[PDB]
């Protein structure tokens, strides 16, 4: 069954865009570091997270 | 200060449980529809096959009339 692959890889791309907005890289964020995280969340990201969820 | 914060009233409810519709007719309904279609097709095929037999008999008797000259 090869249709749900294309059905949800755009949602996977949306979460890749969320990674892009929060860290600067689509896949390899290097965002979580010892001591917490590396950078704070940008303004307006959480509304996008809420809409997608 | 300004920072990424949820609003004063918070975010709205988000659906997270399964929602299947549950749709279509009852099985008796499709069984009755199929049986009725079967009966209608049987009746129409019966009538047309009887008419075809009559036409074939007519053509055969025309052939029998035409035979002696040939």
């Amino acid at each position: 069954a090869m249709t749900p692959f294309f059905w949800m890889f755009e949602e996977r791309e949306k979460m890749f865009e969320f990674y892009e907005r929060v860290s600067g890289a689509r896949m390899h964020a290097a965002y979580v570091r010892p001591g917490g995280v590396h950078q704070d969340l940008p303004l307006g990201l959480m509304d996008d997270i809420y809409e997608f969820s | 200060v300004k920072q990424d914060m949820p609003p004063v009233g918070g975010y709205g409810p988000i659906d997270y449980k399964r929602n299947l519709p549950r749709r279509g007719l009852s099985g008796y309904s499709m069984f009755a529809v199929g049986i009725g279609a079967l009966l209608f097709g049987y009746w129409s095929m019966m009538r047309w096959n009887r008419e075809r037999r009559r036409l074939q008999i007519e053509d055969f008797e025309a052939r029998i009339a035409l035979m002696p000259l040939l």
